């Protein structure tokens, strides 16, 4: 019923 | 001329006079705005004036707790950090088509905290109703003054648009109501804070108190240990900020649950990582606090990486950005004659002595 | 100055080894003190009223005369303005201010580094737009100083 | 000596025996063994047969749905870049203390295949509780016979150790039920499964078919329109692969809600960031589909990132790495004798009859 | 065979633009194909077999009769080992595999790259250990491509 934590990076651009 | 590095770029000295910054239609050209102020030019006093004013006035009309909808980019410090901050827009999406949530701290140790403030304040008066910004510890006069960015307005403009910038940042709301499930601040929660509501009775027009509700919003933070304290205190005197609170992680549930909330998502302390997520609530499953930060590699010197959090349906993209390059800056906006003339006085003198004997 | 000429003149001796009547280079290098003042080369040639190089008598006498309890704040602004007025034109330009704020940097500040600030300083104190910095511009900002 | 670039490393000669890769425990010293392979040292025979001997024992007792709990670093195609492997594990972190699994495509096209199968197969003996491996499409004869697998064992060893490999592939398991929210397979879906438990009844041990369940685990892809697609075929025969099908958004999304999984995380497609999330299923909110790529600068042309997927409990992780140094191997892995000799006997004949004539 | 000496004697003459009695570099250089042959030098090397720089009718004579309908597998392969064993002492050492190579392969490889393979190349063949790479290895590793078949005139 929460949300999932996607953790990405470090966007370069 | 005989400029020696040629390869470095030289500011522009022309300022931008009001018909170049806003159209006939009174809106800001943010395009123009962003080149000019990435070249570290400058506006006129009077346009930075109207900027700041303007964007004081739609601020000023908004409530203490913002209601703001999903999907939205969630940022933290900034502090003066301009160029960190164009980066921060690729990262999170462009204002054109992306909602924002800023919490706080924009000036302040950074060398470009004007623009900071003239840009998101030329973004705020472009898109009133899908970019929002929050009040951080530094939107006040006393930081301002102990730190940097009296003197950077001094410096690159006049105390007016610090005058003006000071009565701006009492407009800045105190805090949002995220998809109606987070609650956003700058620092963190207070005793005297039980429910949304006793946000909504605050006055936040004026200089933060010393103590008091408003002063934890914008200072409190949790404990060190926080989630696995072994003192029943909910809140206990911040000694590191020299005022507020420490809160537990006993005490962020409570009003997590009391008011409904799944959790509370603020700023105020760097990470290395650009954000920090604290021991889980046990009745949802999800952090109970998490700390964003936007500033990377801080201060020069932490090479910290710095992050937003993009939030959407069921989802939270935490957006990890490194640092990019800004110009170089004397401690205290200091011009090369008044750094190096008392050196060179004492040297020629020196001079003088030695050889007259 | 009167009998201070020849308390000079006697220093003057000393300090000018091959007693060739001038003092080069050299011969300001001589002394243990000087050979760590970066400001050194800028003074000399500041003296060097006619650009050959040494400094004669003359020039030493007028150059010391700059230095005086009696004169005022003007004389020792105006001689802070040649310091950094390297090729004397009266006016401090972008490559001067640079160049003499290098040799008292050293390598503490990149390149990079000092012509940004070199640049921001005139931007701010060139009232005129010519991009280099008139004496007038000068007094203007390291007025109230000291 | 006579040689020109001494600078460049020289391979050992020495083969490790037995007894200094395995200890009086049983146990592989994986830290000899990965710095003997990383100078492109061989192992003896028979320690390379013993290595994938033991390995297929340990992995013909696993299931065909491997039941993987949080947390676990999944990783995508590999292609023998033993070389990026070794990174691989320095940014998804030890064996010693890190769950592993891998989704396939260990070797091909890549010049270090038998390397990169021999120090998976040793971890997976030391770890094997903790190190999981699945099979790609190209753990079977027909690819390997095609592409470079067979051609780089019969020069580096021998077609014992091929053939020892293509019986340890067949046991390899098919997916993984990853802490019961995520089905994990090299390809992806089947028209054929319509259940987890529909993927327990396959026989996994032999050679992947042209065509049936297996192959489709194996072999799918998603729609190159995915998401986006006004093809109301779920399933599509897969005109690019040859073989098995492409799936649309519906299909996934009706798989995952009739089988209460939140995603479906899968690798054989190349992606130039490392990896990809696919349209959100509208049950969840969630990315419906996820690919991982783990060979950056594929093929040593496509200047890409590689990326692995470390998860826990509602949080996702995903980190990128760039490629790194690798040695330089003739096409086919021919030796500088085999590959001049055919244009030495040529020229020289061909100046002779000139000469004459 | 009394009829191949006199052809090899009168295309002899002819390449001896200067009738000295041997030939010169210079001279096979004159061709317009002996030119573009990265191995020509390596050819007259191995001809030249007093080392005193040229080539005479002998030599001429024993030099093409390694490649006839005559010779075997045997010396063909040892004509094909002696290019790349350029001190002739009956090993191809580790640098002379490299420079042979560097010669016919230019600068398409990078030297990083032709020392890499050179070296495993070395390794797979050199059955001894002595770094180096024997008749007989060389034989080992180029022996069922059948090279000296196309090696006739
Ligand atoms: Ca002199
Ligand atoms: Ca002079
Ligand atoms: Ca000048
Ligand atoms: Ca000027
Ligand atoms: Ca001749
Ligand atoms: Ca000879
Ligand atoms: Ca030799
Ligand atoms: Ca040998
Ligand atoms: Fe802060
Ligand atoms: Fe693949
Ligand atoms: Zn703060
Ligand atoms: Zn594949």
């Amino acid at each position: 019923p929460h949300p999932v934590i996607v953790i990405t990076g470090p966007h370069e651009e | 001329t005989d400029r020696v590095v040629k390869a470095v770029p030289f500011p522009p000295s022309h300022r931008l006079t009001a018909k170049e910054v806003f159209d006939n239609d009174g809106k800001p050209r943010v395009d123009i705005l962003k080149a000019h102020l990435m070249k570290e030019g400058r506006l006129e006093e009077s346009v930075a004036l109207r900027i700041i004013t303007e964007g004081a006035s739609i601020l000023r009309q908004e409530k203490n707790l913002l209601d703001i909808d999903a999907p939205v980019t969630v940022c933290g410090d900034i502090h003066g950090q301009f160029f960190d901050l164009m980066k921060l827009f690729e990262v999170g999406g462009s204002p054109a088509n992306t909602r924002y949530l800023f919490l706080g701290d924009y000036v302040d140790r950074g060398y470009f905290s004007i623009e900071c403030v003239l840009y998101l304040w030329a973004l705020k008066i472009l898109y009133p109703k899908t970019l929002f910004l929050l009040r951080g510890n530094h939107e006040c006069r006393h930081l301002t003054e102990y730190f940097t960015f009296k003197q950077e307005c001094k410096i690159k403009y006049s105390e007016r648009v610090y005058d003006a910038c000071m009565d701006a940042f009492d407009c800045l709301p105190l805090a949002a109501l995220m998809n109606q499930q987070f609650l956003c601040v700058h620092g963190g929660l207070s005793p005297e804070i039980n429910t949304l509501d006793d946000i909504r009775k605050l006055d936040r027009f004026k200089e933060p108190p010393a103590y008091g509700p408003m002063c934890d919003i914008l200072w409190s933070d949790p404990l060190e240990d926080f989630g696995n304290e072994k003192t029943q205190e909910h809140f206990t005197h911040n000694t590191v900020r020299g005022c507020s609170y420490f809160y537990s992680y006993p005490a962020v549930c409570e009003f997590l649950q009391h008011n409904n909330l799944l959790s509370i998502l603020r700023a105020h302390e760097a990470q290395d990582a650009g954000y920090r997520m604290y021991r889980k609530s046990q009745t949802t499953g999800f952090p109970s606090l998490i700390t964003i930060f936007s500033a990377p590699n801080y201060l020069d010197v932490y090479n910290n990486k710095a992050a937003v959090l993009k939030y959407e349906n069921n989802v939270m993209n935490i957006r990890q950005f490194n640092c990019s390059p800004h110009p170089y800056w004397l401690p205290n906006f200091m011009d090369v004659f008044t750094w190096s003339l008392p050196f060179v006085g004492e040297k020629v003198t020196e001079m003088l002595v030695n050889v007259l004997n | 100055d009167a009998d201070e000429i020849k308390r000079l003149g006697k220093r003057f001796k000393k300090l000018d080894l091959d007693n060739s009547g001038s003092l080069s280079v050299e011969e300001f290098m001589s002394l243990p003190e000087l050979q760590q003042n970066p400001l050194v080369q800028r003074v000399i040639d500041i003296f060097d009223t006619d650009g050959n190089g040494e400094v004669d008598f003359k020039e030493f006498i007028e150059g010391v005369s700059q230095f005086s309890v009696k004169g005022d704040k003007e004389q020792k602004l105006r001689f802070a303005f040649r310091i950094y007025d390297m090729d004397k034109d009266g006016y401090i330009s972008n490559g001067e201010l640079f160049q003499v704020l290098k040799m008292m940097v050293g390598n503490n500040l990149k390149d990079t580094q000092l012509q940004q600030i070199v640049d921001k300083t005139i931007i701010n104190a060139d009232k005129d737009g010519d991009g280099r910095i008139s004496f007038e511009e000068f007094c203007a900002v390291v007025g109230g100083l000291d």
